[PDB]
């Protein structure tokens, strides 16, 4: 059998590898976002309004 | 001349005084690295380098870094003296008893040194200021061990509780009604002055008032930081009438062992509503002694009052002052106890409240804060003994405690002093 | 500060651990080579709790790869993220266990526990203040089960005041891998019930069904199993890892979950789980989380729990947040379902923060919950005990090698007692 | 009530049941593939940046009148395996300074990674070019395969640190300045070592090549090597005497031979071939 | 010119910084420490360091080292002559060298 090279990596990359790809299956257009901020490295210093963090968007 | 000295423990503690501070320092102009722009109202809270910053007579305490770090890390890293961070190294994790017998023992006497320094330091000491959180292990660990602590090193010196109880149906944690007890029983005899903080009475205020509905800690912090300033502006701003923390211990507690009181605070306004309110003293005076509006879930009308003592900042007059409290004495539904005929202590202070930006409260040019005390506050002792026995009944939890090296018999007392003291509110409210 | 060492023993507990290594590395920005090329210092002044620190640049784990036969851990040395261990970490024996716990735990255990003793005491004076530990490992499988059982012990009684947690995965009748499982799987929790201060069960059925129902993929194999488990690992320390408004440790966590030294096994679960097709079709808020962490099929047992009475329960948040929705919805939870929640004590569930979301993600929970619905598996591993031991079937191997039906009897009269005094307190009234 | 998994599946162009789920995860892995393209981090890009960096085209450096001089570029054979070495800068060797290792390779079409460079080490009496026997020299490798000047160097032999096959002295590409760069070339007939000394080397014809602290001649062994392009041999510094002794310190106690000439001869292991451009 | 910078001194001067980061923290540490600020301001992650930087990151570390002393010990350090030294390679020079 041929099975050249190529078609592994697209296989295992496309057509069901015995692994999962990095916790994509966990995500949530494209989410890598590691989003990070604590309230006090901007509530007390960047002075940000108290409403205004959370909100989702 | 006249200085106070602030004590902050536990993550409450600490979070508290994060704001406390942040309000200081912005209300007398200091920068966060400490040096004013320069483009004796200060002795209270911050001391001359000589050449430089200030610096400022608070001390912080707690047994994880996390939160003593980010300070550390933060935009005030240049302001607090590098050595009075004190800093643990195991978590409490919600234990009396190892904030009070085992890992506090080699923690408090680096905090009585620093103390010690700190003090010597200062020549006209007026009192403490302490902030606590109860439900957690190390706030109530330590703050008991250091009350006891200063109460014999010290003595006469006055001090001032600002403790957080957990809230009736409010709560994070399940074991908080046992180190709860302990607390009240460590500071019974010990502290002077005790003010109720809990979070749901603050909670409800927020979506009444400044129409909140996704609040967090900060809001908390900063009406407490409000309210501190409030208590304190008559020691460093001039008024009609000062009162010193002196007429704190003299004016509000009749007898030693009543001492815990609760306070309201009065206006709380958002910036856009600001501008279509009359917020004359009248207002102000009525919207102070709402029961809704009382910082601790605690409902006024099952009880007397004993002494109020509140404090007016602004432009306020006497007239203004005495026409509001006549009409509180003519008005039935707040009613006195029989052997105080006269049960208000009030000062004036010039200086407006001092606004922080980016927060909720909008600027205004009168402001009131009272402290009360009532015989309604046993209602809050009755709620928590209850949770206490209905599940001390089947010993649950207890081989946290005394396999850490906790005594049994210690819970015992603790319930007794307890009744005791609900049944001494209950009888001072009899009439004669 | 407060760093806490790994131990893994078995094929299940060596994915789980290089599962779990390689979700705590992608969260920490580590490099296959051990390198840091994260963004943030956020990462990096927590840094000494799971990733020791060498020359070159490089950081290490801190975890000890421990089996009777070395083909598990020789794939997983040349396996992706299998060069961040240390080769001196890697200890093997050259024979195997056959699946049995007398081999496991006497014969060949008792002469292969020196070294992996000698390593995990060298990295616990290694650290200046350590906190605990954590295990993974198979009740079912012979070299687990009795040779971690017996570091189990050694560990306890050489470290009495360190914590010790058990993420153990139990047999399920449903689907059954070998005949012999109820055997070692009795004698193995005969020894946690007195050592372990925290155990954590795991059922391969509940994770399918988790699979089937709620990611909806039609082909599942072991890994997306290793990653689940390895997320609600990595959600247990972010409070610990990451700065927040309320910080709560293992030892919080213990203090607040046990009532009574016997009632140390818990349930778990994690929320959001959902399929790819509606991922960025639902709402990630407060009140939506909270619905979908209680959940009777969202656990990770086997077990039902909406036929027994939570005891206590804890929520450990994640991402910025407000504390008023959390509670407000911990408290009309608690409210609603009174009727499955333990009458004698108030307000017996705890809530966390942590300020730092998980990768992909922007708000998540972690679900630790203690019931009497957990004796269920109990019971049927009993009664599949009792019934594959009153025939004295496939004895012999065992009791080739010193092993009396004494001790037998004993493990099955504690997990009776066990049994008894965890499911009387569901009766048990005020 | 439309149920999964209904025993036999076909792919997911029909409608049987779940052809949703796999459709929509079908089309995010190559979205995936996507993201990975648009980030420089493809698995497959970086073979061809290896493959067509290292198989680069260069010119060889003619020689005349067979004389070699510095500043050329000169190819290295070993006649005993008909190959020539070759250095590979992918593979790092196990130690804090960064050096590379370096094998032989059967091939013989001139490359970049095996074209290689010789500079004069530190000023010595010969200020003619033309290379002298026993002269310290440098070798160094082409500019472009890296901007830093490389060197080939050969520790000391320790237990701790010694090749990963032949587990002798090993070499290795480095950056090193010191005096472990220096080499010097040497003749194969065992009765003409201390005559030769002083006179030119020559292109075509057999040499070995010496090392200066360690007195180690360069060689290669038949032992399984491999990397990136395929399967290859190692080289290292080895002194394959023959095993029969001589009394050697008889002959300078009665007064017959002396220490500078030797008395052993050697395989054709360490014998080496410089090769140089065919054409001008 | 009133003076040149001579190897004694050089000498002096390198042994003073190599002494000052030993104190900080443990003795496997302190690598990552120089490690950290690089990554901190070296924005366009080349790995090439700059003379300005090495003032920079002087001043960092409790050593203010004069202009002319930093000039000759940046000079003694590179044989590039093009001002501009290898991050890793100052890393090796300081740390891991076995003669002062
Ligand atoms: N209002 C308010 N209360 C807080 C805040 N932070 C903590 N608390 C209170 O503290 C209680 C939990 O204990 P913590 O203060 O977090 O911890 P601790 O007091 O240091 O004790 P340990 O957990 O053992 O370290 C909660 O029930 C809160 O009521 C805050 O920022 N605002
Ligand atoms: N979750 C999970 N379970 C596994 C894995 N590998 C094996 N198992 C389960 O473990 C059981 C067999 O355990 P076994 O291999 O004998 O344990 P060991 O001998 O200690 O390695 C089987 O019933 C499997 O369902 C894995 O990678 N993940
Ligand atoms: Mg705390």
């Amino acid at each position: 059998t041929p099975i050249d090279k190529e078609f592994n990596q697209h296989v295992i990359f496309n057509t069901q590898g015995v692994q999962q790809h990095i916790l994509f299956g966990h995500g949530v257009t494209d989410y890598n976002k590691r989003e990070y901020g604590t309230s006090y490295d901007l509530s007390f210093n960047q002075k940000i309004k108290p409403q205004t963090q959370i909100y989702s968007k | 001349m006249r200085e106070v000295i602030s004590i902050h423990v536990g993550q409450g503690g600490i979070q508290v005084g994060n704001a406390c501070w942040e309000l200081f320092c912005l209300e007398h102009g200091i920068q966060p690295d400490g040096q004013m722009p320069s483009d004796d109202a200060f002795n209270t809270f911050f001391s001359e380098t000589g050449a430089g910053k200030h610096v400022p007579r608070a001390v912080f305490l707690d047994l994880e870094p996390t939160v003593i770090d980010e300070v550390r890390t933060g935009t005030y890293r240049q302001l607090f003296h590098p050595e009075q961070l004190i800093s643990g190294k195991e978590d409490a994790a919600n234990n009396f008893a190892r904030g009070h017998y085992t890992i506090g023992k080699e923690i408090v006497d680096l905090c009585l040194d620093r103390i010690r320094k700190l003090a010597d330091n200062c020549t006209g000491l007026q009192g403490f200021l302490v902030f606590n959180s109860v439900g957690g292990g190390t706030g109530s660990g330590l703050g008991s061990l250091l009350l006891e602590r200063l109460s014999v090193d010290y003595g006469k010196k006055s001090k001032l509780g600002f403790t957080i109880y957990p809230s009736p149906q409010v709560s994070t944690a399940v074991v908080e009604p046992y180190n709860s007890i302990l607390s009240t029983h460590s500071l019974l005899e010990h502290t002077d002055v005790a003010v109720m903080l809990d979070n749901e009475a603050i909670y409800d205020i927020c979506r009444r008032n400044l129409d909140i509905e996704r609040p967090t800690y900060t809001n908390l912090n900063r009406l407490i930081a409000q309210v501190i300033s409030s208590l304190t502006a008559s020691l460093r701003f001039d008024g009609a009438l000062n009162v010193d923390i002196t007429e704190f211990q003299t004016n509000l507690v009749p007898y030693p062992r009543i001492h815990f009181m609760l306070s309201s605070y009065a206006p709380i306004i958002s910036a856009e509503k600001a501008y279509h309110e009359q917020l004359s003293v009248a207002e102000i005076t009525n919207s102070a002694f709402e029961p809704a509006n009382m910082m601790a879930k605690c409902d006024p009308r099952h009880g007397k009052y004993m002494a109020c003592s509140m404090m007016y900042r602004g432009d306020v007059v006497p007239k203004d002052v005495n026409a509001s409290i006549a009409t509180i004495k003519t008005k039935r539904t707040i009613q006195f106890v029989d052997w105080c005929p006269t049960g208000f202590k009030v000062g004036i202070n010039y200086q407006p409240p001092t606004v922080v930006p980016g927060g909720d409260l909008a600027k205004v040019m009168r402001a009131v804060c009272m402290i009360s005390n009532s015989t309604a506050i046993a209602e809050v002792f009755s709620r928590l003994d209850h949770k206490f026995d209905l599940m001390y009944a089947k010993r649950a939890f207890v081989h946290w405690y005394v396999g850490e090296g906790m005594e049994e018999g210690e819970f015992s007392e603790a319930r007794e002093d307890l009744a005791a003291l609900e049944k001494d509110y209950e009888e001072v409210g009899i009439e004669t | 500060m407060r760093e806490i060492v790994h131990i893994q023993g078995g094929q299940c507990g060596n994915q789980i651990g290089a599962k779990f290594w390689e979700v705590i590395s992608d969260e920490h920005g580590i490099d296959p080579t051990g390198t840091y090329h994260g963004d943030s210092d956020l990462q990096l002044e927590r840094i000494n709790v799971y990733y020791n620190e060498a020359t070159g640049g490089r950081y290490v784990p801190r975890a000890i790869l421990m089996d009777l036969e070395p083909g598990t851990m020789d794939s997983v040395r040349a396996g992706p993220f299998g060069q961040l261990f240390r080769p001196d970490n890697f200890v093997f024996g050259q024979t195997g266990a056959g699946n049995n716990w007398a081999k496991g735990h006497y014969t060949e255990g008792a002469e292969l526990i020196d070294s992996v003793l000698d390593v995990v005491r060298k990295e616990a004076e290694g650290c200046d203040c350590l906190q605990g530990f954590q295990i993974t490992h198979s009740l079912g499988g012979g070299t687990g089960s009795g040779m971690g059982t017996l570091l189990i012990s050694k560990v306890r009684e050489e470290y009495p005041d360190r914590i010790m947690e058990t993420f153990s995965v139990v047999p399920s009748p449903k689907v059954s891998d070998t005949v012999v499982e109820p055997y070692n799987a009795t004698l193995s929790v005969h020894q946690l019930v007195e050592n372990a201060d925290e155990c954590m069960v795991i059922d391969n059925e509940a994770l399918y069904d988790i699979c089937f129902r709620t990611l909806k993929l039609t082909t599942p194999t072991y890994g997306d199993l290793n990653h689940l488990v390895s997320a609600a690992m990595s959600g247990v320390t972010c409070c610990l890892r990451f700065p927040g408004q309320l910080n709560s440790d293992l030892r919080k966590l213990a203090v607040n979950l046990i009532p009574f030294p016997r009632l140390h096994f818990f349930m778990i679960g994690f929320a959001p789980l959902t399929s790819r097709g509606s991922q960025q079709y639902r709402a990630l808020t407060v009140p939506e989380l909270t619905q979908q962490m209680f959940d009777a099929k969202n656990m990770m047992c086997a077990a039902d729990p909406r036929h027994g009475r939570y005891l206590t329960a804890s929520a450990l948040f994640r991402g910025r947040m407000s504390t008023k929705e959390v509670d407000e919805q911990m408290l009309n939870v608690q409210n609603k379902n009174s009727s499955y929640f333990v009458e004698w004590i108030p307000n017996n569930i705890k809530s966390s923060i942590c300020d730092i979301p998980p990768k992909g993600l922007k708000m998540a929970v972690t679900f630790v919950g203690n019931s009497t619905a957990i004796q269920e598996m109990f019971k049927r591993v009993a009664e599949q005990f009792t019934a594959m031991f009153r025939r004295k079937a496939f004895l012999h191997w065992y009791t080739g090698e010193g092993m009396d039906e004494m001790e037998f009897t004993e493990a099955e009269s504690n997990m009776n007692d066990l049994v008894s005094e965890y499911q009387q307190y569901q009766d048990a009234t005020a | 009530m439309h149920n999964y998994n209904v025993d036999r599946k076909y792919q997911y162009n029909c409608r049987i049941g779940n052809w949703s789920e796999e459709w929509e995860l079908d089309e995010y892995k190559m979205k995936e593939y996507l993201k990975n393209k648009e980030k420089q981090k493809l698995v497959s890009t970086d073979k061809e940046d290896r493959l067509k960096r290292s198989l680069g085209g260069v010119n060889l450096s003619y020689a005349n009148e067979g004389l070699v001089k510095f500043g050329y570029t000169v190819m290295i054979e070993s006649d005993f395996m008909n190959a020539v070495v070759a250095s590979n800068i992918w593979d790092k060797i196990t130690g804090t300074e960064e050096a590379y290792g370096v094998t032989v390779t059967s091939q013989k079409e001139p490359i970049v990674r095996t074209a290689f460079q010789l500079l004069r080490y530190e000023q010595d009496q010969y200020q003619d070019d033309v290379i002298h026997y026993g002269q310290n020299f440098k070798i160094a490798v082409i500019s472009r395969l890296s901007e830093k000047p490389l060197y080939l160097t050969s520790s000391h032999i320790t237990p701790q640190k010694c090749a990963k096959f032949s587990r002798k002295q090993e070499v290795s590409i480095s950056t090193n300045e010191g005096i472990n760069s220096a080499w010097c070339f040497e003749y194969m007939d065992p009765k003409l070592r201390y005559e030769m000394k002083g006179q030119p080397v020559r292109s075509g014809e057999p040499v070995l090549i010496k090392h200066i602290p360690t007195c180690q001649w360069l060689a290669t062994d038949n032992v399984q090597y491999n990397n990136e392009f395929g399967q290859e041999f190692e080289v290292f510094c080895n002194s394959y005497q023959c095993h029969n002794k001589t009394q050697n310190l008889i002959a300078e106690k009665v007064g017959r031979k002396t220490i500078e000439t030797p008395m052993r001869n050697q395989t054709n292991q360490n014998t080496f071939r410089i090769v140089t451009a065919l054409y001008p | 010119d009133d003076l040149a910078i001579t190897k004694e001194e050089v000498k002096g001067i390198v042994k003073t910084i190599r002494q000052k980061l030993i104190q900080k923290t443990k003795g496997a540490n302190d690598e990552f420490l120089l490690r950290k600020l690089f990554k901190e301001f070296d924005i366009s992650n080349s790995g090439f360091l700059t003379l300005d930087e090495m003032n920079a990151m002087l001043i960092k570390l409790e050593i203010p080292i004069q202009k002319r002393y930093l000039n000759a010990v940046f000079s003694q350090l590179d044989r590039n002559h093009s001002g501009v030294i290898e991050f890793e390679e100052f890393v090796y020079y300081i740390v891991n060298d076995p003669y002062p």
